[PDB]
């Protein structure tokens, strides 16, 4: 009946600076479907990011991607925020290059 | 190999803010291919992949009728469902749905699904038969008995059977190009010290489709199940998926571990090693 | 091809 979010940030392709990729985070498995999720650069909100239609698992637990097209750079920090009614303070989570 | 069609839905009620909000979307496989969103200015079922633009007008106003009738149908469910929990008008509920089929290879009917979750948890569903119900409590034996007598199932069964696997067929023809493709993983390993003994092996797949997909780590041939940090499966964004697993290791006993990996798009399984 | 109450 409620069920907290898992959250992945990383990038559509390996990052390379100076070359233009997607910047993603996925949330899924969690209940109920009202969330908010935000991606960050350094600290900032980034203004235009999409999403995709909400959809659910067999367990009938909720799935979005949120993205957005970025262009990395060696001193530029990401990372996605999700605010959810499981999480008494939003989750911030750190975009690492290998992850 | 086999196919599948998924149509699913989900009804949340926001007491103060108005009427439910309704939101559907449809796949073939791991691909979606339609939407509707009762939010949305458009009031219209919408392509969300290529192959299925091709569908002319008739298509299109008989999906966002049969569409729109649904939201409805599911907005008198969530209020059916307050009177049999006996639940105040003053909470957000939610109504979610899925229905649809599964086809073997030669296209043949495999499975048919229509199953409904309430808050999060099975309500009432179709057996596998596609002649009973599965209730999952009180509440449910009385929507159970009401469609038993009304011979519900019958219709669903015709629909599952009928139109739903022709219409599935038929996707896959039309988007034979990206549907019926195969997409191998791209691997490779990254490689970390995480401190003067010890290390983060870490293997990745990536730009696969379908999403199934097995990466096991082995050390000297034994599966480390219990020691490999594995993540989900997750969308790329360009139709494709990603995956990771990875293991810590003493350095320099990197050469004892392989990574393995299974997919359908691959002629044998990947063996990698540091 | 999309497709009574409780």
């Amino acid at each position: 009946i409620q069920r907290t979010p898992k959250i992945q940030v990383y990038s559509r392709h390996p990052a390379e600076n100076g070359k233009s990729n997607f910047l993603n985070c996925y949330v899924s498995g969690f209940h109920p479907s009202d969330i908010e999720v935000d991606l960050l650069k350094n600290g900032e909100r980034i203004e235009k990011v999409e999403h995709s239609d909400l959809s659910f698992s067999k367990d009938w637990s909720f799935y979005l991607l949120y993205y957005t097209e970025f262009t990395p750079t060696e001193k530029d920090e990401y990372a996605c925020r999700v605010n959810h009614v499981t999480l008494s303070q939003p989750k911030i989570v750190k975009w690492d290059r290998d992850m | 190999g086999s196919h599948s069609m998924r149509y699913f839905s989900t009804s949340v009620s926001r007491p103060g803010r108005g009427e439910p909000r309704f939101i559907a979307v449809g796949y073939v496989d791991d691909t979606q291919f339609v939407r509707f969103d009762s939010d949305a200015a458009s009031q219209r079922m919408e392509p969300r992949a290529p192959w299925i633009e091709q569908e002319g007008p008739e298509y299109w106003d008989e999906e966002t009728g049969k569409v729109k009738a649904h939201s409805q149908t599911d907005r008198e469910n969530l209020r059916i469902a307050l009177r049999y929990y006996n639940q105040s008008e003053a909470g957000s509920h939610t109504l979610q749905m899925m229905f649809g089929c599964d086809v073997g290879s030669d296209g043949r009917f495999l499975r048919g699904y229509h199953q409904y979750a309430y808050d999060g948890k099975d309500y009432i569903a179709l057996k596998e038969d596609l002649r009973s119900w599965t209730a999952a409590d009180m509440a449910a034996q009385i929507t159970k008995r009401k469609w038993e007598a009304a011979h519900v199932a019958e219709q669903q069964r015709a629909y599952l059977e009928g139109t739903c696997v022709d219409g599935l067929r038929r996707y896959l023809e039309n988007g034979k190009e990206t549907l019926q493709r195969t997409d191998p993983p791209k691997t490779h390993m990254t490689h970390h010290p995480i401190s003067d003994h010890e290390a983060t092996l870490r293997c990745w797949a990536l730009g696969f489709y379908p999403a199934e997909i097995t990466l096991t780590w082995q050390r000297d041939g034994e599966d480390q199940t219990q020691d490999t940090e594995l993540v989900e499966t997750r969308p790329a964004g360009d139709g494709t998926f990603q995956k990771w697993a990875a293991v810590v290791v003493p350095s320099g006993e990197e050469q004892r571990y392989t990574c393995h990996v299974q997919h359908e798009g691959l002629p044998k399984p990947l063996t990698l090693r540091w | 091809l999309y497709k009574m109450t409780f």
